[PDB]
C-alpha cells in the first residue's frame, strides 16, 4: 500500500500541476484584461469630465 | 591558441634519446563564447563533414550547423581549409597509431555529446524560484550516449547534492546558475579529453631510452591586437607581457 | 594565506575555511561533565567532554549550553568550544589564519568586546572581524534587497536591507526560538503520558521535534480533523524501545511561532513582526521588501512554514501586492555560506581588525567604523 | 557647429541641441545623499545620486533642490547637475559647443555673474548667453506682442511685450509657484488622515497634485457640490497600496493661485496681478495686450485654468474689450522651443559672449550692454 499510495500521489501531483499551470495562464490573461478595462474606464471618465467642463463653460 | 611545448631528451653520451611533449594554457572560453566574425575549433566543423555518413546517423547528429546553438553564434563557415580530407587524414593518422578504433569512436561520440549540451532548456516552476526542464528528448539522447540515466542527470543538474559536516544536503539552482554549470561542464570535459589525448600521444611517442638533459621547444601565441579586444585577448596579452 | 570563517551560532557550532561551499565541521555546542563517581581504576576519564563527543556519552553527563540567547553566559565553556573547534575539528593553528565571527543584532557590547579579547589574547589570531547574521544570510541568498528572517535556536530577528543599506530603526528581535519550542514540546508531551525531565532527554525531544513536527496551514481545521481522524498519528522509536505515538501534538509545537501566547509571551507571531518591520521602513521601498522576503536559520526548516507565512502576510498586506517568500533548501547553513562569500572578497582584506590596531586602541576598537 | 539650449528652471532640467523640435533630455533637478550607513561591502556606493537616478532611490536618499526660487543656493549641487546634463544625458563634450541659458526676471546679479564664471571656468564653453524665460516663450508661440505668464515650479512672472519692445517698468514677479502648491497639498491632506513628512514622499504628493488636481470655474458652487454630493471624489494608488480618496481637497490646492491668502501671502491673485500689469502699461497698447494673453510653464497645465482665468480677467476688464487666452498643449516645453528657435537664428550668431571677450572684460561683461 505504500507503493500504491506513492503512485496515487504521483498522478495526483501531475494532474494538480497541470490544472495549476492552466490557472496561472487564466489568471495572467484576466489580469491583463483588467489592465485594459481599467485603462478604458479611466479614459472614458476623464474624457467625459473634459467634455462636461466644456459644456458648462 | 594552446601553448605547445616539446622537450627533446638526450642520452648520457650526448645522443638523441627520446621526445616528451606537453601542453599549456589551452583556452576554454572559445568553446562556448565566440566573436561574431570568428569560428570555433575546427573539431565541430570537421565532424559535420558529409563525406562520412555513418558517424552522423549513428550519433543522430543534425546535419544543419544552423540548428546547433553552440556553433551558430559565430561565423558558420569560411574557406580557410577544406575540412574533408583533413578529417580523413587525421582519422588515418589515428588509425596508423597505437590505439584501436573503439577509442576513436568514443572520441567522436563524446564530442557529439558536447555538441548536444546547448539544446538543454529550463523554465521556472509553479510558485517557486527553482528551475525545472521542459524538454527532455535532447537530455534523453545525451544520457543514452554517455551511458547515464536522463532522470539522474536532470536531478543532478537541478538539485546538486553537497556534503556538510557528516551529512549530505541538496542545494537549489535557478536558470542562470544551471546554464553556467552546463557551460562549465562542457568546457571541463573538453579540457580533460584534450589532456588525455596529449598523454596518450606522449605515451605512444615514448621510447625506452634514458632521459638525460633535455632541450625545450616552446611555441606560444603572439601579442594579438584587435579593434575589439576582449577577455580572451587580454589573457594572451598578459601572458606575452610576462 | 587563507581566511577562517567560524560561526558560533546557538546550539550548533559550524566552521570552515573561506572559499568553501559548505562548513567542514558541524557539531552541537555542548559541554558535559560526569555526574557520577566512577569505580574503574586506570581508564582515567577526562573531566570535561566537549562537542559531538558529549552526544555519545549523553547518558552519564549533564549537558550545559554555554549560551542562552545569543549572549555567552559561561565563558570558560566557550574557550573550551573554540579550542575544540580549532584543534580537534579543523586541526589548524589559528596563529596564521584570520577569523571571521558571526554575531546576532542588538546584543550587549561587552559580549563583542570579550569575544575579540579572547580571540586576540588566548588564540593570538592575527586578525578578526565580527559580522551580523542577517547580512551574511542576504549574501548567500544572491540578493541585494529584501527583508530576511533569521530564526535559529537562540533568537529570531528581522533585518530589512534595501540596496545594501540597512534600516537600523526597523530591526525587530524576538527571543522565541527553537529551544523554547523544545521546552513547549516537553510541556505538551506530558499530557499524553510521556515525561522528559533530564538534560539528556532534551536531545531526544529535540530529535522528535526535528523528525516529526510540521506547521499547519490552518489551525482550527487541522484540530477538527485530528479530533475525529487518526491519520495524523505517527510513531517514534526511542533509543531503548517503547515506541510513542503523537497525534495533534506534532503540529501544535511549531504553532508557538505564530501563536506566542501558548508559552505566555506577550509579543506577536513572526508573521506579524515581519509585517510590522516592513511598515517601519520608508514607503518607497515596501514593494521590494514585500517581493524579496528571505528565510534562513534552522527553525525555519519546518515543512509548510513558507506557505503559512505567505498566507498570513498576504492577509495582512494590501491585496494589490505580490508576496513572494524565498526558502532555499539550505536555510540552515545560509549564514556560513554568506560568511565564506564575504571573507573571499578581495576588497574585504582592508576591513580586518589587525593585531596592531587592537593593541593600540584596546578592545573598544570593535565598535568603530569596523563594526 | 551646433548650439546647446539648457533650461535649468527649478525642479526640472531640460536640454537639447538647437534646431531640434523638442528637448532631448528631461529629468528632475535633485541631488540625493544616502542617509544610512550601508552594511554590504564591496558594492562601492557613490556618495551622491544625481538626476533621474535619485528618483529610483527615493527610499534611501534625502532630496535637496539646488534651486529654491529661481536663484541657485547650493552651487556645488548645481555644478553636479550641469556636469550630469553635459556628460550623461547628452553625452557631448561642451568644449566646442555654445550654450544658451535661461533665468527668471528680477534676479540677483551675483547669480548671473557666478553662473557665467562657472560656465567659462569649469566647463570652458566657447560662448554662452542668458535669455529671459518669458521672451523665449513668446518666440515659441509665433507672436510678437502680448503678455506671457510663465508659472513654473520656482517663480511666477508676467512680462508685457509690444511689437518686440519689452516694458521693464510693468514686469510683475510673484514667488507663488508649484512648490508652494505641493506644500499646501501636503498640509491639507492631513485633515483626511494621511501624513506626508519625508522629502521622498513629497514626490508622491506631487504625483497626486499633477494627476488629480484641477481648477474650478466657481469656488462656492463647487464647494457646495462637494459638501452635498460625492461625485467629485477620486482614488489614487500609493506605491505601497492602501488606496486613498481625495474629495474637496481636489480643487482646493490649485485655488491658491487665485487665493494667495490660503498660504498667508498678502499679494493679490494671478488674475489680479495680470490685470494690474496690463493697466501698468500705456493706453494705446492695452487692446493688443488683452487680445494676446500667453500661458506657459508647468503650473499652468491644470484642467480648466484657462476658462477660470479668462472669466476673472473679463470680469475685471471693460466689457467692450475682447479677451483671449492662448493655451497651447505644449506649455511645459514652450520656453525650450523658443530658446531653440532663437539659437537657430542667423542674426543671433553675433550676440554670443566669446571667451576672449569674457577674459578681457571680466565676469561683469554679461550685465554690460553686451548682454
Ligand atoms: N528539519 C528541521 N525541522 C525543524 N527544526 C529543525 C530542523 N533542523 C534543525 N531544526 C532546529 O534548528 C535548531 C538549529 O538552529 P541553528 O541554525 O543551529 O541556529 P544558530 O544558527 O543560531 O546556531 C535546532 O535546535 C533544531 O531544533
Ligand atoms: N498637469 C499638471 N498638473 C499639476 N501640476 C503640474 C502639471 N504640470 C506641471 N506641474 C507642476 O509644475 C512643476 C514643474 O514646472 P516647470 O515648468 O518644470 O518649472 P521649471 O521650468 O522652473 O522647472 C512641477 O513641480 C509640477 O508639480
Ligand atoms: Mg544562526
Ligand atoms: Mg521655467
Amino acid at each position: 500500500e505504500a507503493e500504491k499510495a506513492a503512485d496515487e500521489s504521483e498522478r495526483g501531483m501531475k494532474v494538480i500541476e497541470s490544472r495549476a499551470q492552466k490557472d496561472e495562464e487564466k489568471m495572467e490573461i484576466q489580469e491583463i484584461q483588467l489592465k485594459e478595462a481599467k485603462h478604458i474606464a479611466e479614459d472614458a471618465d476623464r474624457k467625459y469630465e473634459e467634455v462636461a467642463r466644456k459644456l458648462v463653460i | 591558441r594552446f601553448g605547445k611545448f616539446i622537450r627533446i631528451h638526450f642520452g648520457a653520451t650526448g645522443k638523441l634519446a627520446s621526445a616528451d611533449i606537453e601542453t599549456y594554457l589551452l583556452e576554454k572560453s572559445r568553446v562556448i563564447f565566440q566573436l561574431k566574425a570568428e569560428r570555433d575549433y575546427h573539431i565541430f566543423y570537421q565532424i559535420l563533414s558529409n563525406k562520412k555518413p555513418e558517424l552522423l546517423d549513428m550519433l543522430l547528429i543534425t546535419n544543419n550547423p544552423y540548428d546547433y546553438a553552440f556553433i551558430s553564434q559565430g561565423e558558420t563557415t569560411v574557406a580557410s581549409i577544406d575540412d574533408a580530407e583533413e578529417l580523413m587524414a587525421t582519422d588515418n593518422a589515428f588509425d596508423v597509431l597505437g590505439f584501436t578504433s573503439e577509442e576513436k569512436n568514443s572520441m567522436y561520440k563524446l564530442t557529439g555529446a558536447i555538441m548536444h549540451f546547448g539544446n538543454m532548456k529550463f523554465k521556472l516552476k509553479q510558485r517557486e524560484e527553482q528551475a525545472e526542464p521542459d524538454g527532455t528528448e535532447e537530455a534523453d539522447k545525451s544520457a543514452y550516449l554517455m551511458g547515464l540515466n536522463s532522470a539522474d542527470l536532470l536531478k543532478g543538474l537541478c538539485h546538486p547534492r553537497v556534503k556538510v559536516g557528516n551529512e549530505y544536503v541538496t542545494k537549489g539552482q535557478n536558470v542562470q546558475q544551471v546554464i553556467y554549470a552546463t557551460g562549465a561542464l562542457a568546457k571541463a570535459v573538453y579540457e580533460r579529453m584534450f589532456n588525455w589525448m596529449v598523454t596518450r600521444i606522449n605515451a605512444t611517442l615514448e621510447t625506452k631510452q634514458p632521459r638525460q638533459y633535455f632541450i625545450g621547444v616552446l611555441d606560444i601565441a603572439g601579442f594579438e591586437i584587435f579593434d575589439f579586444n576582449s577577455f580572451e585577448q587580454l589573457c594572451i596579452n598578459f601572458t606575452n607581457e610576462k | 594565506t587563507t581566511a577562517l570563517v567560524c560561526d558560533n551560532g546557538s546550539g550548533l557550532v559550524k566552521a570552515g575555511f573561506a572559499g568553501d561551499d559548505a562548513p567542514r565541521a558541524v557539531f552541537p555546542s555542548i559541554v558535559g561533565r560526569p555526574r557520577h563517581q566512577g569505580v574503574m581504576v586506570g581508564m582515567g576519564q577526562k573531566d570535561s567532554y566537549v562537542g559531538d563527543e558529549a552526544q555519545s556519552k549523553r547518558g552519564i553527563l549533564t549537558l550545559k549550553y554555554p549560551i542562552e540567547h545569543g549572549i555567552i553566559t559561561n565563558w570558560d565553556d566557550m574557550e573550551k568550544i573554540w579550542h575544540h573547534t580549532f584543534y580537534n575539528e579543523l586541526r589548524v593553528a589559528p596563529e596564521e589564519h584570520p577569523t571571521l565571527l558571526t554575531e546576532a543584532p542588538l546584543n550587549p557590547k561587552a559580549n563583542r568586546e570579550k569575544m575579540t579579547q579572547i580571540m586576540f589574547e588566548t588564540f593570538n589570531v592575527p586578525a578578526m572581524y565580527v559580522a551580523i547574521q542577517a547580512v551574511l544570510s542576504l549574501y548567500a541568498s544572491g540578493r541585494t534587497t529584501g527583508i530576511v528572517l533569521d530564526s535559529g535556536d537562540g533568537v529570531t530577528h528581522n533585518v530589512p536591507i534595501y540596496e545594501g543599506y540597512a534600516l537600523p530603526h526597523a530591526i525587530m528581535r524576538l527571543d522565541l526560538a527553537g529551544r523554547d519550542l523544545t521546552d513547549y514540546l516537553m510541556k505538551i508531551l506530558t499530557e499524553r503520558g510521556y515525561s522528559f525531565v533530564t538534560t539528556a532527554e532534551r536531545e531526544i525531544v529535540r530529535d522528535i521535534k526535528e523528525k516529526l513536527c510540521y506547521v499547519a496551514l490552518d489551525f482550527e481545521n487541522e484540530m477538527a480533523t485530528a479530533a475525529s481522524s487518526s491519520s495524523l498519528e505517527k510513531s517514534y522509536e526511542l533509543p531503548d524501545g517503547q515506541v510513542i505515538t503523537i497525534g495533534n501534538e506534532r503540529f501544535r509545537c511549531p504553532e508557538t511561532l505564530f501563536q506566542p501566547s501558548f508559552i505566555g509571551m506577550e509579543s506577536a507571531g513572526i508573521h506579524e513582526t515581519t509585517y510590522n518591520s516592513i511598515m517601519k521602513c520608508d514607503i518607497d521601498i515596501r514593494k521590494d521588501l514585500y517581493a524579496n522576503n528571505v528565510l534562513s536559520g534552522g527553525t525555519t526548516m519546518y515543512p509548510g512554514i513558507a506557505d503559512r507565512m505567505q498566507k498570513e502576510i498576504t492577509a495582512l498586506a494590501p491585496s494589490t501586492m505580490k508576496i513572494k517568500i524565498i526558502a532555499p533548501p539550505e536555510r540552515k547553513y545560509s549564514v556560513w555560506i554568506g560568511g565564506s562569500i564575504l571573507a573571499s572578497l578581495s576588497t574585504f582584506q582592508q576591513m580586518w581588525i589587525s593585531k596592531q590596531e587592537y593593541d593600540e586602541a584596546g578592545p573598544s576598537i570593535v565598535h568603530r567604523k569596523c563594526f
